[PDB]
């Protein structure tokens, strides 16, 4: 990333309480693995961001060094990297994933 | 970067009660998945412990092409 690209990807990170880079889009997910985070997104009704990384390739090397999280898909929530896919599988099973939702949204 | 590397930059840092790295790159040292149980992990919220763990590989995380953090887990959750 430049330091162009980083000011662009900490605005677009806070740009809603829960963003949701993905291979894919919320309706049409490209990859199980980004599919196991959008229903779990719909699982606990979150309204989130989905942005489709496939279709970036700049854009998908700046989140991975950003996040420093190579793989996709990768959360975020409240402006801050909260986690790939098996973080946000076990989050989800343990209700950790709904607190960081609830802070944000109630931030 | 190697498993044992992987595996001493955590366990200097974060202590670990159980630690698993999985080399899964075929033997590469280019992509891991690693589980890690601490009790420095109690108290925070994971979001929080996402970012030891990340500070504990610092100098691994600039070299490898993929990382899972799959559990940070305090004991208690470690064994229910």
């Amino acid at each position: 990333l430049t330091p162009q690209l980083k000011d662009t990807l900490e605005k677009l990170v806070n740009s809603e309480k829960v963003v949701l880079f993905m291979k894919g889009t919320r309706d049409f997910p490209m990859c199980g693995f980004s599919n196991t985070v959008v229903q779990i997104l719909k699982n606990l009704n979150v309204p989130f961001e989905d942005v489709n990384i496939l279709e970036n390739e700049m854009l998908r090397q700046g989140l991975k060094e950003y996040s420093n999280w190579p793989t996709f898909p990768q959360l975020y929530i409240g402006g801050e990297f909260f986690g790939g896919c098996d973080i946000t599988l076990e989050a989800f099973k343990t209700g950790e994933l709904q607190e960081e939702v609830e802070k944000a949204m109630c931030s | 970067v190697t498993k044992e590397q992987v595996e001493a930059s955590l366990t200097s840092k974060l202590k670990p009660i159980h630690l698993e790295v999985i080399d899964i790159s075929g033997g590469c040292g280019s992509s891991f998945e690693v589980e890690v149980v601490s009790e420095q992990f109690e108290g925070k919220r994971l979001l929080e412990r996402h970012r030891m763990v990340n500070a504990a590989l610092e100098e691994e995380m600039k070299e490898i092409h993929a990382l899972s953090i799959k559990k940070a887990q305090t004991p208690q959750q470690w064994k229910p």
